[PDB]
């Protein structure tokens, strides 16, 4: 999965 | 909170100047911005059939495990890429001595504070790319690499075989050394330590913004490399004897289950996981 | 006597290409006289080559396209420690 952004990653982990 | 890899190293880099060998890098990312300077260096063989997934996808993100501004461990650590691997990820043993050499080079020409090369590939035994290290490090140069993928006996591979680098394999979030497909990190007594190296988070190439998460002993070295670059920034003066005993001091000892190596390697192969000191 | 080495993973190797080393204490004006010596022998004996780099400041040497042929040949030149035939790395 490629994130988008940092708060993308942060909500998703 | 933060990425599993970075609480397991601790319990930014400043004055250190971090030169990668890799692939190409997206330097503008924002992850690693103003902190990256691409050389006009280039030394790569011609990519074999039509494959590659971008062509700065494997650098940009160890640029960014050494010193990006979200996910990285010496967040103040600037940097300088040469590029020996090309798109799909393969240099030479011939460019990567040119490469190491243009380092030479270069601190003669404008010397800096110190110097930390991460080098996150591996070929076969070479008795110059191990010669050229050997003496790239008695110039006063820290030089950090992975131990190799292989699953396998890292005194088989270079630079990884190389007297006075440091060398690094990998574990994962359990501290277990990382599988890798149907191999996995390098172990034996040319390995020095381990570090974080299975499922850590990066900047993605993809993007401005973009992170993945990638595995490997390349992952894992570019973790030594920022631990390299902190410690060296708050004790400058530190000699390499000096500074693989303080990596191996602030080390967590004895968490990997050395049944995953086979029997006669377990004694040979260091069990301590890198850590920042406290 | 000078020694010669390749890579003991054969499909890593990269023949055709060397990678000269020759002695410590050896000067960039040797190293450069040394290679263009060799271009001269080889092609003497009809044999084409290309110096592609010449080494300094870590190891002395350099690297030259050419037949293996010739390696008889390049190891006993002056200064020579050891040549390697080029071999490939990978991003691990």
């Amino acid at each position: 999965t490629v994130f988008t952004s940092w708060e993308e990653y942060l909500d998703w982990v | 909170s933060i990425p599993w890899n970075l609480e397991r190293i601790t319990p930014g880099g400043s004055l250190v100047e971090v030169y990668l060998l890799d692939t190409s890098i997206q330097s503008d990312h924002r992850e690693i911005e103003g902190r990256v300077m691409v050389t006009d260096f280039e030394n790569v063989p011609e990519e074999d059939g039509t494959r590659f997934s971008k062509c700065d996808s494997h650098g940009t993100h160890l640029a960014g495990v050494v010193s990006g501004r979200d996910a990285g461990v010496a967040k103040g650590a600037s940097m300088r890429s040469l590029r020996v691997l090309n798109c799909q990820g393969k240099g030479t043993v011939s460019g990567t001595l040119i490469g190491l050499e243009f380092i030479r080079k270069s601190q003669l020409v404008q010397p800096v504070g110190p110097l930390v090369v991460l080098l996150p590939l591996a070929g076969g035994y070479s008795r110059v790319l191990n010669a050229a290290c050997q003496r790239l490090a008695r110039a006063g140069v820290v030089l950090v690499t992975a131990a190799g993928n292989f699953r396998d006996d890292a005194c088989l591979y270079s630079p990884a075989s190389a007297p006075e680098v440091i060398t690094v394999g990998a574990t994962n979030a359990q501290d277990q050394p990382v599988t890798l497909g149907t191999l996995g990190t390098n172990f034996g007594r040319c390995v020095d330590l381990f570090a974080p190296g299975e499922d850590i988070i990066g900047a993605s190439s993809d993007c401005s913004t973009c992170f993945v998460s990638q595995s490997g002993t390349s992952q894992a070295a570019a973790h030594v490399a920022g631990i390299a670059a902190m410690m060296l920034s708050a004790e400058p003066e530190l000699t390499l004897a000096e500074l693989r005993q303080r990596l191996i001091h602030f080390s967590a000892k004895d968490v990997i289950n050395e049944a995953w190596f086979p029997e006669d390697q377990r004694v040979l192969t260091p069990n301590l996981v890198a850590a920042l000191p406290p | 006597t000078a020694t010669f080495h390749r890579c003991a993973k054969d499909p890593w190797r990269l023949p055709g290409t060397y990678v000269v080393v020759l002695k410590e204490e050896t000067h960039l004006s040797q190293s450069e006289r040394t290679a263009r010596r060799l271009q001269a022998q080889a092609a003497r004996r009809g044999y084409l080559t290309k110096i592609l780099h010449v080494f300094h400041g870590l190891l002395p040497g350099f690297l030259v396209k050419m037949s293996g042929d010739l390696l008889e040949l390049a190891l006993k030149l002056p200064h020579v420690d050891y040549i390697e035939e080029d071999s490939s790395v990978f991003a691990q």
